[PDB]
C-alpha cells in the first residue's frame, strides 16, 4: 500500500539521482545493471543490485520480464520510471499493477494520453492552450500535405506522432519540397517505431522552448512548482536549462500556468509533470508538450524550489494529500548543462572512450549530477551523457560568471566531451540578453557560435549450484584461485 | 543440459552464505592441472636405454610401440 | 560437510568440477555419455528374435500350458511363473512348434532360463 | 507470538526427543553441536544445525550468547533446553527473554524460587508440604549440627543449600563424627558451589523414591499427569524407573497427587515439572524436591498416561490452556532402563569407547530413545548415557516378562554398558513384586543387590571471510581436493 523498497531501472545519472533520493528518504534501494555497468557508480551506491546482463542496452533493458523478475526477487515493492526506456510505456504500468508493485509514475491512462504528443495536442485544442495551430488532427495524405502547405503557407513541419528527442521531425521551406519530407518522415518512422502515424503543421521560424512543472494530488491539490527555459540547443536537442524561466513577462507566465491548470484538469491529471511551450523571440506563446517523465532538467527546479521532487513523488505515490499547495515564487536564476560525450573539436561527432579522468565542479552556487566516475568507460551503447553541470545565483549575471568559472574548472580527459562547448557558449554574447529581450534563438549555436576546440590525440564465469535440487545460477569472475 | 553441478544436499543457506561458500570453494579449486602445453620430448626416453636381444619381441611391443604411440 | 557462518551444509562436488579456471577434468581425454540400461535392445525384440522362450524373471513354473510338439501362435500362454506369489504369464512371441520344452510344473526357474523353443 | 522454529539447546537422547516432537507439532527445528558431536544423530535429524565449536561442554553448550547467536542466525522463535546445561539457568532464561525469544519453560523467577534449596524448603513450608519436622536455615557450626541431631534424633543428613546431583548430600550416623563432616561438607559446597551453606534433616533409613509428574498451565490449570517410582538407584542417581508407583495405597496416592497440585498452585508454576517424594522404610510419605523441567523419565508417563509431554510443553509455552482437566488414569505398566557406557560389574565407573555395534531391541511393547548408533563414539566430557529402553504391558508382571525379553534382545558392543545389570535385576526376586511390596530402596544397588556381573574383557580447514556486513567463518574438511 506504501513505498518501502524502491527499484529504479535506468542507466546512469537518473539512476544515481533517484537512488540518491531513496538514500536521502531512507528508502531501501535496488539497482539493476548491464555488463558494462556491473561496477558502475549506481551499482556501487545502491543497497542491493541485480544483473540484467547483456553487453548493450538494447539486449536487456527493454525486456519487461527481466525487470519484474528482479523486482520480485529483490522485494522492491516500488518501481520508478526515471526517463527513457520503459519510463513512459503503459505496457510496464500495466505489468507493475498486475504484478502488484507500486508504479512511481502517472497512471496507465495518464501516460497513454501523453506518450504520443498528438494526444496532447488534441487535448490542447480543447484546453485553449496556445497552439502552433496547423490542424489539431493530422491531415490524411500527401495530397493534402501539398494542399495544406499551399493553403496555410510553407515552411511546414512534418512530424512523426512519436518522433520525440528531436529526431522524428522535419521542416520544409517551399511548396515543392514537402512531399519528399512527408515520405521520408513516414518511412523513417516505420523503421524506428513500426507505427506510421504522422502529422503536419505550420512551422515557426523563431520559437523558444519553455516548460512549467506541475504536481497533482490523489486528494486533488495542484501546484505549479516552477518554470524552465531550454533555448540553447544543438543538433536539435535540449542541452542547457535556465530556471526560473527567463525573459518571459507575467503576460506569458499567466497563460503558461493557467492553461497548465486547465489542461491538467482536462487531462484529469494527478501525479507530477510539466507543461511545455515554444515562445517566439517576439514573446508569442505556442505549444509543444505536456510531459510526464521526471524531466532530466530537474536539478535547477530542485535548487530554486523547496522540493526534492522525487521525495514529493514518493508522497504522491503514497497518495498523501500534497503538503505543497502554493504556486511558489522561484528564486533568482540558475543554469544547468548536459555534459555530453561528444568532441566539440570534431563537429560534435560522438566520442566514446575510457574515463581515464573525471573531475566535476563543487562549491557554492554549483552542483553536479555525476553519473560517471574516474576509470569508468563510456560509449554509445547506452545514454550519451557522462553527467550534468548545474549553476545558480541571485540573477543571471552571477550564475553566468559562476557558469564560466565552473566550466573552466570542469575537466575530463581520456575522451572528448562537450564541456569545452559549454565553456564557449557560456562565453558567447547572444545568450546574454539586454534585460527585456535576448538574442539567442533556435539554431543560434550552429549558426553564430565561435568554435575554438582542438582535437584530442578475464571474462565472467557462470556456475550452477543446486540447493535441494532447486537451481541457482551463480556467477563469479573467471578466476579466483 | 547435461553438466554435473555442485549440489548442496543438506541445508538452506542465504545468498550471502552461498556467496561465502562459492568464493571459498572457487579459490580453493585447483589450478591448471594437466597443463595445456605438455610437449612431447622423447630424448633419452628409458625404453631406448634397455638392451634388447636382436630378436626380442619387445622391439615391437615396447620400443616401437612407445616411439610411435601418439 | 562444510560450515558457513556455522550453518551446516552437505555439499556434493563433481570430480570433473572446474571453476576459477581449473583443469584436471576428464584428465586423460575421457568421453562421457548416457550409459546404456542393463537390458537387451528391446526395440521390436529382446530374445524374441530367436526361437527360444526364456523366463523373464526368477520364479517357479507353477503352470505349463503346452506340450512337446504343440503348434502355438504369438500371444499364446506357454507357462506361468509364480514369483513373490504373484502369477506372471510367459507367452509365445512367434508362431511355431513347441520344441524342447525344458520345464515341468513346480520347477524353480531363473531369469533368462530357456523354457522352450518355438521352432 | 506462536512458535514456528525451535532451537534445541542440547544434545543426544533429549535433543532427538525434542526434534522429533517439533516435527510432530509441525515446528521447524534447529540443532547445535560441539566438535565431538558434529556427526551425532540429532545434528542430521534437525531441519537446520549449527556448530558451536570448541571441544567441551564449557566451550560449547554452556555459553549463553553462542546459543542466542545460533537463534539469531537461524531465526528461531523459541529455545528449548534439554535436561542439564542451561535448562535451569534463570539468568539465561532472562537473556532469552531479553532477546525476545520464547523460552520453553518456567519464568526466570519461578525458577529462581526453587533453584535455592533453602527457599525451596521455605516454599514447601508455605505450600504445606509433607515434610520432615526439621527445617534448618543453613547451619552456623558443628555444635548446632550436633544440637540438631540431639533434638530431631539420628540418623541425620547434612545437605547443601545449593547444588544437586547427589554431590552435596552427606549422612551422619553418630554424634562424635559430625564436626569434621560439617567442615568438609562446607568445603565441598564452597568448591562446587562457592556457598559454604548447609542445612540438616532427619534421615530415613531405607527409603523409596517416588515422584509426581505434573503439567501446569499459564492460565492456572494444573494436571498431575502421572506418578513414577524412581527408587532403583546408584550413588543417588536414577538407573531404572517405573510407572505407576508400584505399591502405594490410594490414600497415599491421593495425598501425593493433591500435594503436587498444591505445590504447583502455590509456586505459580507453569510448564512441565516434577515434584519429588520419598516413602520411608516405615512408610513415612514426605516431600523431597521440585524439578523445574520435563524430566528425562517422562516417557514412562507418556506410555502409561498416553500424553505427549513435549507437545504439552509447546502448548504451554504458546500459552494455550490445558486440554486435559481430569487427571489421566494409568492404562498399563511400564519400565524405563537407562543404558550408559558404564560398567556395573566394576562399580559403575565411566568406560568410554566406540559403539562398534548397536542392535536396538524392537517389536511388541518396546520403545527406544537413543543418542548413538553403530559407529558412534563417546567420551567422558558427556553423560556417558547411550539410550533409554522403555517396556510396557498391561501389568507389572507382563512388563517384566517383556523386559526379560527386550534386555536380552538389546545388543551393544565396543564399550561396557549396564545391560548385564538390567538383565540381572529384571530377574531378581528382590525386584519382582511379592504381590503388594518389593524390597528395593534408594540404597538397594549399593547395599542389597548381588552385583556378580563379570567385567568387560586431521584438523579441519578454516577461512575468515566478510560478505557485505556479514562476518562468516567458513570451515571445511582438511583435505578438500575439489
Ligand atoms: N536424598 C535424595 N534422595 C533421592 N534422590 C536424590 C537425593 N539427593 C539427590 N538425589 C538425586 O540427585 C538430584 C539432586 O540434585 P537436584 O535435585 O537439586 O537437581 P537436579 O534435578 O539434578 O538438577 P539439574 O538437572 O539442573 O542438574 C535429585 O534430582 C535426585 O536425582
Ligand atoms: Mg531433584
Amino acid at each position: 500500500s506504501k513505498i518501502s523498497k524502491v527499484l529504479v531501472a535506468n542507466r546512469g545519472e537518473i539512476a544515481v539521482r533517484v537512488i540518491r533520493a531513496a538514500k536521502d528518504a531512507g528508502l531501501a534501494s535496488v539497482a539493476v545493471y548491464a555488463e558494462p555497468d556491473a561496477d558502475a557508480p549506481h551499482v556501487r551506491l545502491a543497497d542491493e543490485a541485480f544483473a540484467l546482463g547483456g553487453q548493450t542496452s538494447a539486449e536487456s533493458y527493454l525486456v519487461f520480464e527481466k525487470i519484474l523478475d528482479a523486482a520480485e526477487k529483490s522485494g522492491a515493492n516500488a518501481i520508478h520510471p526515471g526517463y527513457g526506456f520503459l519510463s513512459e510505456n503503459a505496457d510496464f504500468a500495466q505489468a507493475v499493477i498486475d504484478a502488484g508493485l507500486i508504479w512511481i509514475g502517472p497512471s496507465p491512462q495518464s501516460i497513454r494520453d501523453l506518450g504520443d504528443k498528438v494526444t496532447a495536442r488534441h487535448i490542447a485544442a480543447r484546453a485553449k492552450a496556445p497552439l502552433v495551430p496547423g490542424t489539431p488532427d493530422p491531415v490524411k495524405d500527401a495530397d493534402e500535405v501539398v494542399a495544406f502547405a499551399k493553403e496555410h503557407g510553407v515552411p511546414v513541419a512534418i512530424k512523426a506522432a512519436f518522433g520525440g528527442g528531436g529526431r522524428g521531425m522535419k521542416v520544409a521551406r517551399t511548396l515543392e519540397e514537402i512531399p519528399e519530407l512527408f515520405e521520408s518522415a513516414t518511412r523513417e518512422a516505420i523503421a524506428a517505431f513500426g507505427r506510421g502515424e504522422c502529422f503536419v503543421e505550420r512551422y515557426l521560424d523563431k520559437p523558444r522552448h519553455v516548460e512549467a512543472q506541475v504536481i497533482a494530488d490523489q486528494h486533488g491539490n495542484v501546484v505549479v512548482a516552477g518554470t524552465r527555459d531550454c533555448s540553447l540547443q544543438r543538433r536539435f536537442q535540449k542541452l542547457v536549462e535556465e530556471a526560473p524561466a527567463p525573459f518571459l513577462t507575467d503576460a506569458q507566465r499567466k497563460e503558461i500556468h493557467e492553461s497548465a491548470k486547465r489542461i491538467c484538469k482536462e487531462a484529469g491529471y494527478y501525479g507530477a509533470g510539466t507543461v511545455e511551450y515554444l515562445v517566439g523571440q517576439d514573446g508569442l506563446i505556442s505549444f509543444l508538450e505536456v510531459n510526464t517523465r521526471l524531466q532530466v532538467e530537474h536539478p535547477v527546479t530542485e535548487e530554486t524550489s523547496g522540493i526534492d521532487l522525487v521525495r514529493q513523488q514518493f508522497k504522491i505515490a503514497n497518495g498523501e494529500p500534497l503538503d505543497i499547495t502554493e504556486d511558489p515564487t522561484p528564486r533568482g536564476h540558475s543554469f544547468e548543462f548536459r555534459i555530453n560525450g561528444e568532441d566539440a573539436g570534431r563537429g560534435f561527432l560522438p566520442a566514446p572512450g575510457p574515463v581515464t579522468k573525471f573531475v566535476a565542479p563543487t562549491g557554492p552556487g554549483v552542483r553536479m549530477d555525476s553519473g560517471v566516475e574516474t576509470g569508468s568507460v563510456i560509449g554509445g551503447q547506452f545514454d550519451s551523457m557522462l553527467a550534468k553541470l548545474i549553476v545558480t545565483g541571485a540573477t543571471r549575471e552571477e550564475a553566468l560568471e559562476r557558469s564560466r568559472r565552473a566550466l573552466a574548472e570542469f575537466t575530463v580527459e581520456g575522451l572528448a566531451t562537450v564541456i569545452p562547448f559549454h565553456r564557449a557558449v557560456v562565453s558567447d554574447p547572444a545568450f546574454i540578453g539586454d534585460g527585456e529581450k535576448f538574442d539567442v534563438h533556435t539554431r543560434w549555436i550552429e549558426t553564430e557560435w565561435n568554435n575554438t576546440v582542438e582535437p584530442f590525440t578475464v571474462p565472467r564465469q557462470t556456475v550452477v549450484v543446486e540447493v535441494g535440487g532447486r537451481r541457482l545460477e551463480v556467477s563469479l569472475p573467471g578466476d579466483l584461485a | 543440459d547435461h553438466e554435473a553441478h555442485i549440489k548442496v544436499l543438506r541445508g538452506e543457506p542465504t545468498p550471502e552464505e552461498m556467496a561465502a561458500l562459492m568464493a571459498v570453494l572457487a579459490s580453493a579449486g585447483g589450478g591448471p592441472a594437466e597443463p595445456v602445453k605438455k610437449e612431447r620430448n622423447m630424448w633419452g626416453h628409458p625404453v631406448d636405454k634397455l638392451r634388447y636381444s636382436v630378436f626380442s619381441w619387445q622391439r615391437v611391443t615396447l620400443l616401437e610401440r612407445t616411439h610411435m604411440r601418439r | 560437510v562444510v560450515e558457513v557462518g556455522g550453518r551446516r551444509l552437505e555439499v556434493s562436488l563433481p570430480g570433473d568440477l572446474a571453476i576459477g579456471g581449473g583443469g584436471g577434468a576428464a584428465a586423460p581425454g575421457v568421453v562421457r555419455k548416457k550409459p546404456k540400461p542393463r537390458k537387451r535392445g528391446g526395440g521390436g525384440a529382446k530374445a524374441a528374435s530367436g526361437d527360444a522362450v526364456t523366463a523373464p524373471m526368477q520364479g517357479t513354473v507353477v503352470k505349463v500350458a503346452v506340450e512337446e510338439g504343440q503348434e502355438v501362435s504369438a500371444g499364446d500362454l506357454v507357462v506361468v511363473l509364480e514369483a513373490m506369489k504373484m502369477e506372471n504369464p510367459v507367452t509365445a512371441h512367434k508362431d511355431g512348434t513347441i520344441t524342447g520344452l525344458a520345464v515341468e510344473a513346480g520347477a524353480a526357474i531363473t531369469q533368462g532360463t530357456v523354457i522352450a523353443e518355438i521352432k
